[PDB]
């Protein structure tokens, strides 16, 4: 057995060793690692440990896609033991998939570039909401690909995270402008088009992301203007929230009134690029639908 | 003592029950009265009979808020009383503002008064006319009308309308109290070629309806309406479908209040209209709320139809101020 | 007559003393005591240095309400020289229509406090952008009514005047919460009403705010939240902004894109209240036509 301490640090140096990978796919790993050391015998235990283990991470980080990928582990566990009775063919079996798991997981962010990078054109004006690792994959894809075009950033007041971002594409030599948080509307109309991120896709196809997404969302309905989502598979999970109250608390906070999250519904998103492709977000829910019988 | 019984008879008639249906006469009663009360009191300054005006106007309005023209036509009168002083004697505005008085005597105002009421009563008795007349430059051959239900003002805009064409009505019953019935069979016995539905069809029907056409109880001062039950589901729907919404109302519905004033708006009767008293034991545990009166927002209202012409829900401010002096809101 | 020193040190030393007190109130009061000290005789001339110190009266505190006031100012000289056409009897009466003006002014505060706390009821969440004198009066007077009630307050990061009136209000004994500029959006479907200050009225009934503004009345008209608008009548100027870039530069900029000032169109406008009393947008157009005719 893995203790909680050698959870927890495993976790961090999982995410310390290489900064440009996501918390979800790091949280993925720490599941497989611990799975691969666990000296149980039964399925029942395995799934119990694993779940604390998934309530201690989740501890760890309060991140959506931290509780999406274990929920898909969980999922994925079941989805081996459904075919295996004996628990030794069983646990090799799942040893092999999340290996293969692991690295579509890690090639998932090229294949969203690839996929969404066509949509930007020519002297296009791109508005991005904070830091995300997807987007600036996807404007390095563009870039790559000899386009021209301006990209307006913000600042994402609670941890500047949008400097970081315009840092970032600055590097990339890409003509960037940091505008504070209460500009969207002020910035909206010189805009083309609006690609963001997300920490979580939610059943109905909205998601889940920083404070300030379903804002701006709200400023490109009304004037318009096309709104892209960006994420990757394994932040699909089942929540339906009615509004941003109904959104859970693990969430909001630990991340007077300050929370880290909002809700953005189906309705203001145009598509959803992820590594099964572009999707409307109906989609998502059907995936999911498909998932769990 | 006649006045003073004639005052407390409508105070009465107002508390317990309509004694005059239609809004028409209730404005002449107060007009009536009002000027009953300007010749029979006697008052030597203006200022003394605009404050006695206020105390009646008080009452009166105290009696029953629901019922907004006793309260208009007071404001009307005391307005008419503020100008003719000020004719005889010698409009907030920037202009006001960049550029720059009572309890005086005048033997002549009284008489002036009275004639101002008396044209105003007049310009009150052909305001169903104009309307009417008015109403074939808005209804086209083989249209489809909706109406919610019943309005004196509109049954004869309809009739007007249908003396030179030819179009369908659909009346939509106002529950509890299902007027609409009545309105439907007085515009069949025209051959107007109606139809009669319940409130629960109104958005099941509104994207076959060519525009909407209805009355109100009260205009308030953004171009709100207060209007009866169900007007503000039909205005939504209209919305929604984007058909124009016309309101046919005369100027004397037209009150200077504000929504948001000490949410005295709905009128509340028995419960026994939605739930009979022969359902028994649950209605001791059971809140049943039966309001008559509906708010509608002044966005949702496309045309203003009266005796002057058609209007913007936008110009209504500047009706306000030709009718209503700016210190007669509170009364 | 003053020399461009006595001017701009007048201005700041009546913004000083008397801190409770409008910018463009300040800029009419100095104009007024430039009149009085003026050794000139001629309108022409009178005019032209009225007009001319009112570009050195915006160089510091260029808001909207100081060209305002400058533009009202010269139309109040040119209503006064039409009436009368002896600059020296027009002179005493132009000096005494200023006092009374500026008298009827200091009171706008009042008038529209007691015109919109009627507006507020008891349990109601009001939802406020940055520090305004006219909100906290109007607050000030709901309190005064006993009603209870609650208010949000954005924290306007440029300048962080959120927290002075979230201070100002807790002073009050107001239960009172500040929230970041991204948070509008989660925060709008807990307020029941939103007030906020202007700037400048323009032409068609919008207003000219800060930056943040723009959002707030388009998540409220989103949510269908009454956004209603307290703005003295000094305010009104004759500007019609088609879009956010239409805006005068002058405005915008000196208190990599941060812009101090945005415009929100009269349809997402409720109600403004003025001293004037309560309008529709539709209505300021009227009275800033029957200035000019």
């Amino acid at each position: 057995p893995m203790d909680d301490k050698e959870l927890i640090e495993y976790f961090k140096s999982q995410m310390k060793e290489d900064p440009d990978m996501a918390s979800a796919v790091a949280a993925i790993r720490t599941l497989l690692e611990f799975l691969k050391r666990d000296k149980g015998e039964t399925i029942q235990g395995l799934r119990a440990n694993l779940t604390s283990a998934i309530e201690t991470l989740c501890g760890v980080d309060s991140s959506v896609a931290v509780s999406s990928g274990g929920e898909l582990f969980l999922r994925f566990i079941s989805l081996a033991s459904l075919e295996y009775s004996d628990y030794s063919k069983c646990k090799k079996i799942m040893i092999e998939r999340g290996e293969l798991f692991l690295r579509r997981i890690s090639l998932s962010r090229n294949k969203i570039a690839d996929l969404c990078h066509t949509f930007i054109k020519d002297g296009a004006t791109i508005l991005t909401h904070a830091y995300s690792r997807v987007v600036l994959r996807v404007l390095e894809a563009a870039v790559a690909a000899k386009k021209r075009f301006s990209v307006y950033v913000t600042e994402s007041q609670p941890d500047l995270s949008g400097k970081k971002m315009a840092k970032a594409l600055c590097h990339l030599n890409v003509p960037v402008t940091v505008v504070l948080d209460a500009a969207v509307g002020y910035i909206m109309e010189k805009a083309d088009l609006v690609i963001v991120g997300a920490e979580g896709v939610v059943e109905n196809g909205g998601i889940i992301n920083k404070i300030g997404t379903n804002q701006m969302a709200v400023c490109a309905k009304a004037q318009n203007k096309p709104f892209y989502v960006v994420a990757e598979s394994f932040k699909f999970v089942r929540l339906f929230p009615l509004n941003q109250q109904d959104v859970p608390d693990k969430f909001k906070y630990k991340a007077e009134e300050h929370p880290w999250v909002d809700y953005t519904a189906p309705s203001l998103i145009t598509l959803l690029f992820t590594d099964l492709g572009v999707l409307t977000p109906s989609a998502v829910s059907d995936e999911l639908i498909k998932l769990y019988l | 003592s006649e006045l003073s019984e004639r005052i407390e008879s409508f105070v009465e008639t107002l508390k317990r029950g309509g004694g005059p249906r239609s809004s028409e006469e209730m404005a002449r009663e107060t007009l009536g009265l009002l000027r009953q009360i300007i010749t029979d009191h006697r008052w030597s300054n203006a200022g003394e009979l605009m404050e006695l005006i206020r105390r009646e106007g008080r009452r009166m309005t105290a009696a029953q808020p629901s019922e907004t023209t006793v309260g208009n036509m007071v404001r009307r009168v005391l307005k008419i009383i503020r100008e003719e002083y000020g004719r005889l004697h010698g409009q907030e505005s920037l202009h006001k503002l960049l550029t720059s008085d009572f309890s005086f005597h005048y033997a002549q105002l009284q008489s002036n008064i009275i004639e101002a009421i008396n044209e105003l009563l007049v310009e009150l008795e052909g305001t169903m006319e104009n309307i009417a007349a008015q109403a074939l430059e808005h209804i086209h051959s083989n249209e489809v009308i909706m109406t919610i239900g019943f309005s004196r003002t509109v049954e004869a805009f309809l009739k007007e309308a249908a003396r030179k064409r030819k179009f369908h009505v659909i009346v939509a019953e106002c529950a509890p109290f299902c007027q609409g019935h009545e309105m439907a069979v007085n515009l069949s016995k025209a051959g107007i070629e109606t139809t009669v539905m319940t409130d629960a069809a109104i958005f099941a029907v509104m994207s076959r309806v060519n525009k909407v056409i209805i009355g109100t109880k009260t205009i308030l001062a953004n171009g709100a309406l207060r209007a009866v039950t169900g007007t503000h589901t039909l205005a939504l729907a209209a919305k929604h479908h984007s058909t124009p919404l016309i309101v046919c109302a005369p100027m004397f519905k037209l009150s200077p209040q504000f929504p948001n004033e000490e949410d005295s708006f709905h009128k509340f009767v028995a419960p026994e209209e939605v739930l009979p008293f022969t359902e028994g034991d649950i209605l001791e545990k059971v809140s049943v709320h039966c309001p008559v009166f509906d708010y509608v927002p002044p966005e949702l209202i496309t045309l203003f139809i009266s005796n002057i012409g058609g209007n913007a829900p936008s110009y209504i401010y500047r009706l306000m101020s030709e009718l209503y002096h700016p210190d007669d809101h509170v009364l």
